């Protein structure tokens, strides 16, 4: 199609890995075969960023040097290739006459250490044995293509003699699309056999690496301790193995539970849905199945985050003061990222998968909840409303009165539910020591209390936009025909009063500012308890303490990084502190003014272009004719100039200010 | 192009007609309500998308309705004046 | 003069398809196990009129029942509210008001007797701490004793189960569990006055349990305790 | 004879698209006329969000209810 | 690991405010400031006369809260959201209380609501009444007992608009 | 003659009841009516008239009930008895701390409570079921 604009490209970017949308994508199973290609390409990625860490490690960075002293010493990440850098005078990066290198706050080093690498020739054979790993990756992505197409060419040559051969339709794509045999052999092997298999790799390399004097792998490497060692700050080795042992056997055993490759053992999914409380829904909807997975994986990957803090598992990991923050707000965000994704593809799921029965007919969970969604909505409101209200109301009496200088005259309420749960679980520490715990119970108080109902709040705020999306994706009061419009469009006019953000998408746009907040909210609460516990306890009640000996106070080093004075180590983090407030402010722009104002600047722009002299006669301006950037182009390109902000100026600010 | 579509709920009182920037519909005769004649859409290769239409229509929800296509935005559509796609 | 609507004209109410029953394609919901949830009716107020109990005490009779905060009609209420039988029918509460009455009734004699006698083998303690005594001890026979009476509760709770009075729609009668070994009370008459006489001791001995539990746990609420 | 609802009656919208759908309105008029899809005529004293407050419904998306009573719709 | 622990006056992680160092020394900085800005003024000044008042509430805000537990560390007087009535500083007084207010003020506005049932009257208040729902709201939790259980509150689902239509039709 | 809209309305009726019986008769052919989607397994209805059927069990669908029931209470018994013995009354923690290995019967024991449980909920659909 030569007839295009400008926009044709951001109208395909953002849908090029939307598959199902593709053109001459006539089935499912060429939606399928291309989604499982695309898993291969994926895995390949993964294990090439792998390869690549390791080879930096082993190359540009110092691990066996860092393995003999890793308290005082620092990792090194990569070494720094930079043409701009000055060339009189040496940089902060170097011993002034060295290649410049930067620390690395990945933790990899522990993971390595821990893991039981003592030399260099180990990371590289890893490198090595990773970059095979992605080669066959992609070779298995080639070969079910392979075999796909095999497969419809014998189905085009032979066919079975009665009319019901359009039958075979369906279940071309059963391999990728079979749900019973995938969960078995998933649960079984790919998780229980997994954690049995990594037991016997730490039995094997990681507790005699640990171990200083030599001793035969036996039962007495599975034990069941519990806390840190002291030697290493970091859970005992033998009692990880036993862990993964004991998931390793309990998952095993779950994973017969389905009949995957003969009907004659195991039960059916269906089945049990069918018999269980949620009646049924499309198990086959790739959207659906993806929401599920994010779900859970968001949840696993906040577990992650608390607990690697909490439970030190890698050695001299506590010992690390910015490794342990970076850590936890990595995992923080991507665990918010993957919760707000389950929320918009179930949004997806309603709008194109759901079937939904007639209206009076009430039979599935999603028919229920679709006839309540009104109900849900309201109360989700409600509770939003009073947690804002509330906690937004006493941090003000307490920022007045501070301000007026009485503290006593804070409104205090002491954590009596979290103190007591506190207190039980201790209470059954204790008593299992009788028959340490790090940073698993902490003082917990009034300013603990108030951060928690703001991240509370946070939360709702961010839940009631997804489900108010996710329930009036298929139609509103507003819109009520609006599965008929595809998930994300711009507006429906400016009738009917106006009609801004109107569509789900649209709700995943505002939620995605909320999911940022209570983000923030969460990491500004870790971090500010971790730098100062003792002011944090004592001032953390009023938001003045949180804007200046917070934010303020710890601001110091990182805006004094390079100066008239001179550079440190931290200038480049000073720099993108900058170039990431730059991109917020920026995003600013897509996100207020809109689209009308820029297409008729585009308009005196091409005027200007056409009318100039020797531009008008070689560029005509019908191919790629320039426009301006659609509503739902714009509101994305915004959004995410936002989200990079955000997001890419918290980094620099918890190294400066942990390192 | 966008997709003009008219329901059978539409009452012949000729706003959208009226209303229409670019002359996409036209009232027809027909026998479905009272005033025995219902909106068109013959030309809506012309429909630019404004949705001015759908603000005029007076019924409880709108008897015409502007599915907007962006993927196949034509320069008629797209209201183009510097460049040309004929 | 009306002329008749046909029926393919004939508008579909929603008010005639509420959720707790089947929509117009008719399916039947998902099985329930803990009774045979059929469709609820609204009765639970005419059901509580009709019900046995009020006598002067409250200055009521029959078909005059007491209850002030009108308990019995969230049954009736759970039709607007939401469509989902949340409270239980005057049946139900029926039958737990004699459950407790029965209860209570042997429960304060047993905290009289068990001030006064005693059971060699069994834990010294006073009312209030006897059971997390035995449960604490279990050695000799009070873990068999304790057994016994926990199977003997469970497997009357079990064969007792009162279906289907959460809706009212439970075949026997509330607290008639048939336990009439002597056959003391067979007549229609005689089983009302004697219905009236258990459980007017029923509430009299759950206000004397409430008030030996209350007083202990704040020792000035009760005079005698 | 009157095909539809009496002048006058009110009859609950049971159209789910519409402003007014489960709620009462007041039937303005019917037409008679056999060859109108949405003869009933409902105006309702909330106006919808594009400021109006009568409709055309057909036979089967009205039903007879009574007049709302104080505070309800 | 007793009852008695129960209760929020017997926790390790607060004291009472007359016993709390914390709490003291913040008290006497607090008046120190105090005295201190005071001194800047002439004796006989109106401002001298507020700064002895605000001296006098300072001292009087300090015996009052005396009683009060508040955390060791900082010192600060806590509020105690048990549940716990006859403790100071309970939060189920205000809580009442609050809750009172605000049925009162949601009965009255309901009543005139239903009385009124029109866009004029909302617009152009009735005044008498107004005040006349103002008045009769401080039965309402009574009242609203009543109607809810005699179906008087909430109507049934059927008679309002229940949303979007989210399928065919 | 003139096919009005209520006449137009009674042709979709009709139409589409009787296509509605078509497509759950077998003479339809759709994605949604294969195994593992919307019907039931061929010759395991779990549902029946609104009532869970034997097939619901499995396997145990040909034990009766009485022998149901007293499988499920006796694996409540056991279970109950290994659970509360390895919790309070017969604690294993502090001998395999010692160094000594756990009574075995208790772990195999103590998972027949939930097992019990799902044999209750057996039970009582097969003795609904009138076996
Ligand atoms: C062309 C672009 C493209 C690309 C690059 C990818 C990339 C990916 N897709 Mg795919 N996908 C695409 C298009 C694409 N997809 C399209 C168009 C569709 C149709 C909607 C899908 C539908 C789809 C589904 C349905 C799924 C994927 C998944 C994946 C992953 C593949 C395997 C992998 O390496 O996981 C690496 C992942 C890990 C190492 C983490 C494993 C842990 C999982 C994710 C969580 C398990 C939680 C569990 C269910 C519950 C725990 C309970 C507990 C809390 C108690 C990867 C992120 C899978 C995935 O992981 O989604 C999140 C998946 O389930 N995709
Ligand atoms: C500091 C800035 C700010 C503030 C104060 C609020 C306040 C609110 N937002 Mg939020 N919001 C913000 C920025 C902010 N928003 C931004 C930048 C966006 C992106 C466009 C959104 C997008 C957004 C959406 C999409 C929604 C909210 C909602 C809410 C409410 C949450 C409940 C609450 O706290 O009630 C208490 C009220 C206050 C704290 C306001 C102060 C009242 C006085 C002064 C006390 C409330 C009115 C939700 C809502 O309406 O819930 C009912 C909702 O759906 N907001
Ligand atoms: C920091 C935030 C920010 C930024 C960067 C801009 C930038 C701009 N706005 Mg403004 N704008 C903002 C916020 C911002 N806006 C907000 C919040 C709003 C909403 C109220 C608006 C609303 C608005 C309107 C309505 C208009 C503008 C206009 C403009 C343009 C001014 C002329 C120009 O481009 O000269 C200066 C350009 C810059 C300073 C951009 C950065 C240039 C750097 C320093 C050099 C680049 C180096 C190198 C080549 C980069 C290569 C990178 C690559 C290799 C990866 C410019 C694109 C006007 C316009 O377009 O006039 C023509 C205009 O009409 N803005
Ligand atoms: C938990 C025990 C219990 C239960 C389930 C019932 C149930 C019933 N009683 Mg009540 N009743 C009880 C205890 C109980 N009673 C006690 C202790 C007394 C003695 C004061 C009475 C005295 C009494 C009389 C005199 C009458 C009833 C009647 C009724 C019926 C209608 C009222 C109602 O809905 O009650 C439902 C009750 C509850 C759901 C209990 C709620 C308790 C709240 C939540 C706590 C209050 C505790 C309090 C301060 C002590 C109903 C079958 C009337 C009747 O026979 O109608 C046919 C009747 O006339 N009862
Ligand atoms: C026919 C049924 C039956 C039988 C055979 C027994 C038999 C026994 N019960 Mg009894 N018991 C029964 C019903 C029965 N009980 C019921 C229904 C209850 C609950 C209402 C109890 C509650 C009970 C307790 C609390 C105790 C006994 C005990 C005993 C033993 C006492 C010695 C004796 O009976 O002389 C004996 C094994 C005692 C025991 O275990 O002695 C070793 C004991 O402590 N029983
Ligand atoms: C959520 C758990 C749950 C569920 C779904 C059921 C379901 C059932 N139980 Mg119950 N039951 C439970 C817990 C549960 N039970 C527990 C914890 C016990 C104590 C050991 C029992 C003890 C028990 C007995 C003794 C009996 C049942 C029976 C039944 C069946 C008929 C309903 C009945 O009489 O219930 C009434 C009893 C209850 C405890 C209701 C619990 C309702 C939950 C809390 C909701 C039904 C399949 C009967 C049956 O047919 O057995 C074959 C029967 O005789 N159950
Ligand atoms: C889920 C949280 C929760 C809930 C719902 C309650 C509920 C209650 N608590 Mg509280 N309580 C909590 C946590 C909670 N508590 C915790 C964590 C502690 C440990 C410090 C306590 C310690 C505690 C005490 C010591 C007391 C309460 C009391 C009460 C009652 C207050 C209302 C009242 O007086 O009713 C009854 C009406 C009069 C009520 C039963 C008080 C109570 O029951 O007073 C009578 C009371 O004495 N609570
Ligand atoms: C979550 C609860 C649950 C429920 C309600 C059911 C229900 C059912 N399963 Mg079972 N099943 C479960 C879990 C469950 N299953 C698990 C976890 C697995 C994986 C091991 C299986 C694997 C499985 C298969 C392969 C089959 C069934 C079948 C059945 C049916 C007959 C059950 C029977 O006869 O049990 C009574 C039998 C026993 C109690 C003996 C079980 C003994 C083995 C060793 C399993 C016990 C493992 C234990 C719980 C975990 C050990 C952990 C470790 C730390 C020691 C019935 C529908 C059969 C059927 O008809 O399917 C259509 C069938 O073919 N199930
Ligand atoms: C770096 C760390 C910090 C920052 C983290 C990243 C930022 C946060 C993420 C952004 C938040 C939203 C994420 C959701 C993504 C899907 C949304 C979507 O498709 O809707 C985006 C929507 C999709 O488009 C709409 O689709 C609708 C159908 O649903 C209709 O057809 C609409 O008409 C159509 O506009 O809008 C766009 O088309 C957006 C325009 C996209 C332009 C991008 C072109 C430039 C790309 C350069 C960057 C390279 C890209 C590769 C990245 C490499 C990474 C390895
Ligand atoms: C709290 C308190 C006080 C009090 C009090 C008050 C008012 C207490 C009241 C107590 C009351 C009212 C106690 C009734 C008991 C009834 C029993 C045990 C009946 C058993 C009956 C049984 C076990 C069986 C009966 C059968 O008929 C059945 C069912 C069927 C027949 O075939 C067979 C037989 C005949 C066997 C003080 C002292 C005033 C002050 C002080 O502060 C403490
Ligand atoms: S063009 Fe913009 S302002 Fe106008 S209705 Fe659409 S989204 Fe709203
Ligand atoms: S959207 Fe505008 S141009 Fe298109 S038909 Fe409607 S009124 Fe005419």
């Amino acid at each position: 199609n030569g007839r295009c604009a400008t926009s044709r490209y951001l109208q395909v970017m953002g849908s090029i890995h939307d598959i199902e949308s593709y053109f001459a994508l006539d089935n499912t199973l060429s939606l399928n075969l291309q989604i499982f290609t695309a898993h291969w390409g994926h895995l390949a990625i993964i294990l090439m960023w792998i390869s690549g860490n390791l080879y930096h490690i082993a190359s540009n960075a110092n691990y066996s040097l860092w393995i003999k002293n890793p308290i005082p010493s620092m990792p090194i990440a990569h070494n720094i290739w930079d043409p701009h850098f000055t060339s009189s005078t040496s940089t902060p990066y170097s011993h002034t006459t060295t290649a410049a290198v930067l620390i690395a706050y990945s933790g990899i080093y522990n993971q390595l250490y821990t893991s039981g690498f003592s030399t260099v020739n180990q990371i590289y054979k890893a490198t090595f044995a990773f970059s095979c790993l992605a080669v066959i990756s992609i070779l298995l992505a080639k070969i079910h293509i392979r075999t796909h197409s095999e497969v419809l060419h014998n189905s085009a040559t032979h066919a079975s003699q009665i009319p019901s051969f359009f039958q075979l339709l369906y279940f071309l794509d059963v391999g990728i699309s079979s749900i019973n045999i995938r969960l078995n052999f998933h649960t079984g092997v790919l998780v229980g056999f997994f954690s049995i298999a990594y037991t016997g790799h730490l039995l094997d390399v990681a507790i005699p690496a640990s171990r200083a004097p030599l001793s035969h792998t036996s039962l007495s490497y599975l034990t069941f301790f519990g806390g840190l060692k002291s030697d290493t700050a970091s859970l005992y080795l033998t009692d990880i193995a036993h862990h993964h042992l004991a998931i390793g056997v309990i998952f095993v055993y779950i994973g017969h539970l389905y009949s995957s490759c003969s009907t004659a053992l195991g039960t059916y999914i269906r089945d049990m849905l069918y018999t269980s409380a949620i009646y049924m829904f499309q198990i086959k909807s790739l959207h659906l199945a993806l929401s599920l997975a994010l779900a859970g994986c968001a949840v696993l990957t906040s577990a992650t985050a608390q607990h690697i803090y909490s439970l030190t598992p890698y050695f001299y990991l506590s010992y690390d003061y910015v490794t342990s923050v970076t850590l936890y707000v990595h995992h923080s965000y991507i665990a918010s990222f993957l919760a707000i994704a389950s929320h918009a593809h179930a949004a997806i799921t309603l709008v194109r998968d759901w079937v939904a029965p007639l209206e009076l007919e009430s039979s599935c969970t999603i028919a229920r909840i679709h006839t309540h969604k009104a109900a849900i909505i309201s109360h989700l409101s409600w509770v939003s409303l009073w947690l804002g209200f509330h906690t937004l109301a006493i941090y003000s009496h307490n920022d007045t009165n501070m301000a007026f200088g009485s503290p006593s005259k804070q409104i205090l309420i002491e954590p009596t539910n979290a103190q007591l749960i506190q207190e039980s679980s201790g209470k059954a520490l204790y008593s299992f020591a009788i028959n340490s715990f790090g940073s698993f119970i902490y003082p917990i108080g009034p300013g603990d209390l108030y951060v928690h109902h703001a991240i509370a709040l946070g939360l709702h705020v961010t839940v009631l936009i997804l489900l108010k999306g996710a329930l009036e994706a298929r139609g509103s009061k507003l819109m009520p025909d609006k599965m008929e419009h595809s998930f994300g469009f711009s507006c429906d006019g400016p009738g009917r009063g106006g009609t801004c953000d109107i569509s789900a998408w649209d709700c995943f746009y505002l939620a995605m500012f909320w999911m940022l907040n209570t983000n923030a909210w969460i990491d500004f609460y870790f971090h500010y308890k971790y730098l100062a516990p003792r002011q944090f306890s004592e001032s953390s009640t009023y938001l003045e303490s949180w804007f200046r000996d917070y934010l303020w106070f710890n601001s110091a080093p990182l805006i004094r990084a390079y100066s008239a004075l001179g550079t440190n180590d931290l200038s480049v983090q000073a720099w993108f502190f900058l170039l990431t407030h730059l991109a917020w402010a920026t995003g600013f722009m897509f996100l207020i003014s809109w689209r009308g104002y820029w297409q008729e600047l585009i308009d005196i722009i091409l005027y200007m272009h056409l009318k100039t002299p020797i531009l008008i006669d070689l560029w005509n301006g019908g191919v790629y004719t320039p426009l301006a950037l659609s509503i739902v182009q714009a509101r994305f390109i915004g959004l995410v100039h936002f989200t990079a902000g955000l997001i890419l100026t918290y980094p620099p600010f918890i190294i400066s200010t942990t390192s | 192009s966008h997709a003009v579509k008219i329901y059978d709920t539409c009452i012949g009182c000729t706003l959208c007609v009226r209303a229409c920037p670019t002359d996409v519909l036209e009232m027809v005769p027909a026998t479905v309500n009272a005033a025995k004649q219902v909106a068109s859409s013959p030309r809506v290769e012309d429909c630019v998308g404004c949705k001015r239409c759908e603000t005029a229509c007076p019924t409880d929800f709108l008897s015409i309705r502007v599915y907007l296509q962006e993927n196949e935005e034509t320069q008629y559509s797209l209201g183009l004046d510097l460049a040309d796609w004929s | 003069e009306m002329a008749t609507l046909p029926k393919h004209m004939q508008p579909v109410d929603t008010a005639d398809y509420p959720v707790y029953k089947p929509g117009p394609s008719g399916v039947p919901k998902l099985p329930q196990l803990v009774g045979d949830w059929g469709v609820p009716l609204p009765g639970s107020y005419k059901a509580c009129l009709t019900m046995v109990g009020p006598d002067v005490e409250t200055a009521c009779e029959v078909g005059k029942p007491w209850d002030p905060l009108g308990l019995s009609k969230l049954y009736d209420r759970n039709f607007d509210f939401n469509g989902n039988m949340t409270y239980p029918h005057v049946q139900w509460l029926r039958e737990s008001e004699l459950k407790h009455g029965r209860c209570a009734m042997l429960a304060i004699v047993g905290i009289f007797a068990q001030q006064s006698f005693h059971i060699d083998g069994y834990p010294e303690a006073p009312w209030y701490e006897a059971l997390k005594a035995c449960y604490d001890n279990p050695a000799g026979i009070v873990g068999f004793g304790i057994a016994q009476i926990s199977a003997f509760a469970m497997v009357i709770e079990g064969a007792y189960f009162p279906k289907d009075s959460w809706i009212g729609q439970m075949d026997r009668e509330p607290g008639d569990l048939g336990f009439d070994p002597l056959k003391l009370a067979k007549d229609a008459e005689s089983m009302k006055s004697m219905q009236l006489k258990e459980l007017k001791n029923g509430r009299l001995a759950m206000m004397a349990f409430m008030s030996c539990v209350v007083g202990h746990y704040v020792p000035g609420s009760v005079p005698g305790v | 004879p009157w095909v539809g609802p009496k002048k006058g009656s009110w009859v609950k919208v049971l159209r789910p698209e519409s402003y007014w759908y489960q709620t009462r309105g007041q039937v303005v008029n019917v037409n008679q006329k056999p060859e109108i899809k949405y003869p009933v005529t409902v105006k309702f004293d909330r106006v919808n969000f594009s400021n109006v407050n009568t409709n055309g419904f057909a036979l089967w998306e009205v039903i007879e209810a009574p007049a709302p009573g104080p505070g309800e719709v | 690991n007793t009852p008695e622990h129960w209760t929020i006056k017997a926790s390790k992680r607060l004291e009472l405010c007359k016993d709390n160092k914390a709490y003291k020394k913040k008290f006497k900085d607090e008046l120190y400031k105090t005295e201190k800005q005071q001194k800047k003024y002439a004796t006989g000044s109106a401002v001298y006369a507020r700064f002895n008042k605000k001296i006098a509430q300072i001292k009087n805000r300090q015996e009052a809260y005396g009683d009060r537990l508040c955390g060791k560390q900082d010192g600060n007087p806590r509020v105690v959201a048990t549940g716990e009535w006859n403790v100071r500083a309970s939060v189920m007084w205000p809580a009442s209380i609050f809750l009172y207010t605000a049925g009162w003020i949601g009965w009255a506005g309901r009543s005139y609501l239903i009385r009124t049932n029109d866009e004029t009257k909302e617009l152009n208040i009735d005044v008498p009444l107004a005040l006349t729902c103002m008045a009769s709201g401080f039965s309402w939790p009574v009242a609203a007992w009543q109607e809810i259980v005699n179906g008087e509150m909430a109507v049934p689902s059927s008679q309002i608009h229940p949303g979007g239509p989210y399928t065919q039709s | 003659y003139k096919e009005t809209p209520a006449d137009e309305r009674l042709f979709e009726q009709v139409y589409l009841q009787y296509t509605s019986e078509y497509m759950k008769g077998p003479m339809y052919w759709h994605k949604d009516k294969l195994q593992g989607s919307l019907p039931d397994y061929p010759g395991r209805p779990m549902i029946r008239d609104g009532k869970y059927t034997p097939y619901v069990l499995g396997n145990l669908k040909s034990f009766s009930s009485n022998e149901l029931a007293f499988l499920s209470m006796l694996f409540f018994g056991v279970g109950l008895y290994g659970n509360l013995q390895f919790n309070y009354y017969d604690p294993q923690w502090a001998k395999v701390d010692a160094g000594g290995y756990f009574n075995v019967s208790y772990i195999v024991e103590s998972l027949l409570l939930p097992i019990s449980f799902f044999m209750h909920i057996a039970c009582y659909i097969q003795k609904q079921n009138g076996k």
